């Protein structure tokens, strides 16, 4: 009843590490990708409101 | 150019080169639509070797020293028809052919083709 | 699995680092842009003057 | 000049239309090719069955089943065509040739090569090779009876170097072959026509995990083999064929 | 009787045109007799070898339909091509200076842009560019002064290509490596 605990601790193992870094890499991905949007978003607009007053002006 | 003033070598090398390109002629016409598929082998290396001796031809001289910023170059007749003879025997098959493109001599010819 | 855990503070330490920064940078770009498209209306304000 | 502008307009203008025409005559090929090659799968699908019921709880030990000792030397077999126009189908044959032939001079044997179809059969005579047979004049339509010939030569070759040692041929007399390899195409699609090279010459056995005999389970084994062989062969060249055309 | 009394020219066809890059200018025949004078020593050093470079992609593009030839031993060489033919087109009253200029011939030449994807290259560059103008601009001054390109520059124009690019996002999503 004790020599099956020690193979599903290691099949638990040998797959957590992977499943962590790769969920790691995935939130590392989407936070970078979500920033950059974000300030990208933000620069357009402040071009385009920039130049609309200044045309209205 | 005739053999009772030049020896008969470079006569042959000269007919030689200019068989060659007359058939390599003859045969972009055909090769202008289909290509080298519908064309047999005994063709194909026909075609290699006249792209290959056109491509040689090509000489970089020291007029153009205030364009490509390079030195001029200049060989001696003999290793020219040498260099020629050995090129019509087909050795140099194997070399890529860019590596004929504005060479000087067959010695930077083996260090341009074995430098890539 | 005491080794797990370790990315985490450093991954969150970077995506601020560069939220800050890229926000400084938007910033930045808007005023000049705004600042030079100003200066030009004014300009060929003088101009039609 | 004028006259012979005229004269290549009606030239390429005849052959457009014909080009066209026998290209009409690829694309009708290309479906009685298409009806004919799919007709043998019922009965490879029971010599499969046969063959793995028997084999079942059978002994597992062959000639063919078994590997020599020595890699001395490994046959090879290369399909092509029997008619021109085909683009680069011969130059991906050939291509393929020479790159399994460049894979095999890593262990420094001496390779023995077969051929079928005349072009190839050209190029091959034009190089510096050896070839010791070749097969011609049906590869636009084959049968039944040129794969198993070939079946059986190729089984006979293969059997003729058990006890090639060195270069004494023994008790067969002959120098004979322990590996052989098979290349053709396959059709992956209409546009979709890969060269593949496989090689069948060894009996591998694989589990998987989880009737009678009366007849001599061996004696039906060994001469159940040759049949599978020879159905493979034949197989083989209405794929080719189709890919062809 | 034009081209013979003048030297140097410059030929517009309108294929290119067609297709759909404005500016068409043919690489094979247009040709200028004047000397590398008119160029700055910079502009020499940063260019070189692009009219070949381009006639030989001209070349080899007419075998594009068959793969069974380069086989991975020019498909750098179409790569390169495709991305310098995206790079030289221009809009329409775009006026650009000597400095950005150069630094997009420099990096054209470096292939760093090669993991960008064909369909922003583009505008990939703008940004870039627009962000060096908002970053710090001793560089450009320093190779307006010298009319050179010191290495100096060169691995902090690198670092800071490196650092934007990997701040970059391509358009479906994906960062450049």
């Amino acid at each position: 009843a004790e020599r099956e605990a020690m193979l599903a601790k290691t099949a638990a193992d040998n797959r957590k590490s992977a499943e962590q870094v790769a969920a790691a890499q995935a939130d590392y991905e989407k936070e970078m990708a979500e920033a950059r949007a974000q300030a990208s978003a933000l620069r357009d607009e402040a071009r385009a409101a920039g130049r609309s007053v200044v045309d209205e002006k | 150019l005739d053999p009772a003033i030049v020896g008969d070598e470079h006569y042959r090398v000269a007919q030689e080169v200019i068989r060659i390109l007359q058939r390599y002629k003859d045969l972009q016409d055909i090769i202008a639509i289909l290509g080298i598929d519908e064309l047999s082998e005994e063709d194909k290396q026909l075609v290699n070797r006249a792209r290959r001796i056109e491509r040689f031809l090509s000489q970089n001289m020291m007029a153009a020293e205030q364009f490509t910023g390079q030195p001029g170059s200049t060989v001696p007749l003999k290793e020219t028809i040498e260099a020629f003879d050995k090129l019509t025997k087909g050795e140099f098959d194997h070399l890529p052919e860019q590596a004929f493109f504005l060479i000087g001599g067959l010695d930077d010819l083996a260090k341009k083709a074995e430098s890539l | 699995l005491a080794d797990a855990d370790a990315m985490h503070a450093k991954a969150l330490a970077d995506a601020k680092a560069e939220s800050e920064k890229v926000t400084e940078e938007a910033k930045q770009d808007s005023e000049r842009i705004a600042a030079q498209l100003s200066e030009q209306a004014g300009s060929e304000a003088e101009r039609i003057k | 000049t004028l006259r012979e502008l005229r004269g290549r307009i009606r030239s390429a203008g005849s052959i457009k239309k014909i080009t066209k025409a026998q290209e009409l005559i690829a694309t009708s090929r290309i479906a009685k090719a298409q009806a004919r090659v799919e007709a043998a799968r019922p009965y490879a699908a029971e010599i499969t069955n046969m063959l793995t019921e028997l084999a079942g709880a059978s002994a597992l030990d062959h000639p063919l089943l078994v590997e020599r000792k020595q890699p001395k030397r490994a046959g090879v077999l290369v399909v092509s065509s029997d008619r021109g126009l085909c683009g680069a189908y011969n130059a991906n044959v050939l291509r393929r040739a020479e790159e399994l032939f460049s894979l095999l001079r890593d262990e420094g044997k001496d390779p023995v090569l077969y051929v079928v179809g005349r072009k190839a059969l050209g190029y091959f005579s034009f190089r510096q090779r050896t070839v010791v047979e070749s097969w011609t004049g049906f590869s636009e339509r084959p049968t039944y009876e040129n794969a198993r010939e070939i079946a059986d030569t190729l089984v006979n070759a293969f059997m003729a170097g058990a006890d090639d040692e060195g270069d004494d041929a023994g008790a067969d007399g002959i120098l004979g072959v322990d590996e052989l390899h098979i290349v053709f195409t396959e059709f992956r699609s209409m546009l979709s026509q890969t060269a593949v090279a496989r090689r069948a010459a060894p009996m591998e056995v694989e589990y998987v995990g989880e009737y009678s005999f009366e007849p001599d389970p061996e004696t039906l084994f060994d001469a159940l083999l040759p049949r599978y062989i020879a159905t493979r062969v034949y197989a083989a060249l209405l794929e080719a064929a189709a890919s062809e055309s | 009787n034009v081209i013979s009394i003048t030297d140097g020219q410059c030929f517009l066809e309108s294929d290119l045109f067609n297709q759909g890059v404005r500016p068409a200018i043919n690489v094979g025949v247009s040709v200028s007799r004047v000397g590398g004078a008119a160029q700055i020593k910079a502009m020499k050093e940063v260019a070189g070898s692009l009219r070949l470079d381009l006639s030989q992609y001209r070349e080899l593009e007419a075998f594009a339909a068959f793969a069974s030839d380069l086989d991975a031993a020019s498909k750098a060489q179409l790569d390169r091509g495709a991305r310098l033919v995206e790079l030289l087109k221009q809009p329409q009253y775009s006026p650009l200076a000597v400095e950005e200029q150069v630094v997009a011939i420099f990096l054209g030449t470096q292939g760093h842009l090669d993991s960008v994807p064909v369909e922003d290259v583009q505008r990939f560059e703008s940004e870039l560019l627009e962000h060096v103008k908002a970053s710090h601009s001793d560089i450009f001054d320093g190779i307006r002064e010298t009319k050179k390109l010191s290495e100096e520059a060169e691995e902090k124009l690198v670092s800071v290509i490196n650092e934007f690019k990997k701040g970059f996002q391509a358009s479906d999503g994906s960062s450049v490596v």
